[PDB]
């Protein structure tokens, strides 16, 4: 490994995604294969491309040495084998989505997905989301609602 | 895709899909069927061209029948039809031999953005560099 | 109110007004 002139810059780069960032979901890629990674850089990809990571860290002493700057709601997740996913631009997405429908597909468990941060909180899936541009669905909620 | 289980890819061809001395036989013989890769395969072949290089997978179980998938060619192959030279060397590489075209690498490397790990097309550039620095060869950039 | 004053605006319109925006129009109804 590296001494600390390096375990800072695994920080202060992997940090100002935080304080720069949207949306958190998680992870435990026990079996982590690498068709794996492959996908998920291709979903990174559709999610633009390198704007998305999941950097493996969950050394407390890393992606929680990120936390009690914000985020301190994963105190919580980084014990056990973690996989933290962070968002820049895009809706607080769909991101969400395919961890569940990916691990739904044996690929390996979810944490039980602990869940996250864009509240402060927990689990649950949601597609409270990309729906994000279904302002649409207020466009048709004007000729319905002056028609109707 | 989601779950490999037989793949053995030695490289066909086109124009006509029935081999004998190559491939032939070795190609279908332990739950394969000789018959079906010229009823299967040229209905996947005109649509695109003929004769040159072609890996492949099928599917066969121990089915009897089966479906047959396609593939990609090599890409320090193109570097022949697709650069110069069609040999490598001729001087061992002790010697530095080989010749480039910088304009193509890109596009006759894109020409492979289907089986490539990098997000930037530009990237997938960066990796022809070694496979065609895979002599000495410099390319005039 | 005025049905056409509102859809005149109510086709053409920016982004991130919007984007700061239709997370609340499902508060005060719906």
């Amino acid at each position: 490994m590296a001494l600390n002139l390096q375990d800072k810059q695994a920080i202060v780069a992997e940090v100002s995604e935080v304080a720069k960032g949207a949306l958190s979901a998680v992870v435990a890629d026990s079996r982590g294969v690498t068709v794996d990674k492959m996908t998920e850089l291709r979903k990174a990809g559709r999610e633009a491309g390198v704007y998305m990571r999941v950097v493996r860290n969950t050394l407390l002493r890393r992606a929680v040495e990120g936390t009690p700057f914000e985020c301190l709601k994963d105190a919580f997740v980084g014990p056990t084998l973690i996989a933290y996913s962070m968002e820049h631009p895009g809706a607080a997405a769909r991101l969400f989505k395919e961890f569940a429908k990916a691990n739904a597909k044996f690929e390996v468990k979810a944490a039980a997905f602990e869940g996250e941060l864009i509240p402060a909180s927990q689990i649950d899936r949601l597609a409270t989301l990309p729906t994000y541009e279904e302002a649409i669905a207020r466009l048709m909620a004007t000729m319905k609602e002056a028609s109707a | 895709a989601k779950k490999v289980q037989a793949y053995v890819k030695l490289q066909v061809a086109a124009g006509m899909a029935n081999p004998s001395p190559p491939v032939g036989p070795a190609l279908g013989q332990q739950g394969v069927n000789i018959m079906e890769f010229c009823k299967a395969f040229n209905a996947k072949t005109d649509s695109i061209e003929k004769g040159l290089p072609i890996p492949v997978v099928i599917t066969v179980y121990a089915d009897r029948s089966f479906t047959f998938v396609t593939k990609t060619p090599p890409a320090a192959v193109l570097l022949k039809k697709a650069a110069g030279i069609k040999s490598g060397s001729g001087k061992p590489n002790k010697d530095k031999v080989g010749k480039i075209s910088r304009a193509q690498l890109q596009e006759i490397a894109q020409t492979k953005a289907a089986d490539m790990t990098g997000a930037d097309i530009e990237a997938m550039t960066r990796s022809i560099e070694g496979t065609a620095r895979s002599m000495g060869l410099v390319v005039e950039d | 109110s005025i049905t056409k004053d509102q859809i005149i605006e109510a086709v053409a319109a920016m982004s991130v007004m919007d984007v700061v925006e239709l997370i609340s129009a499902m508060e005060e109804k719906f």
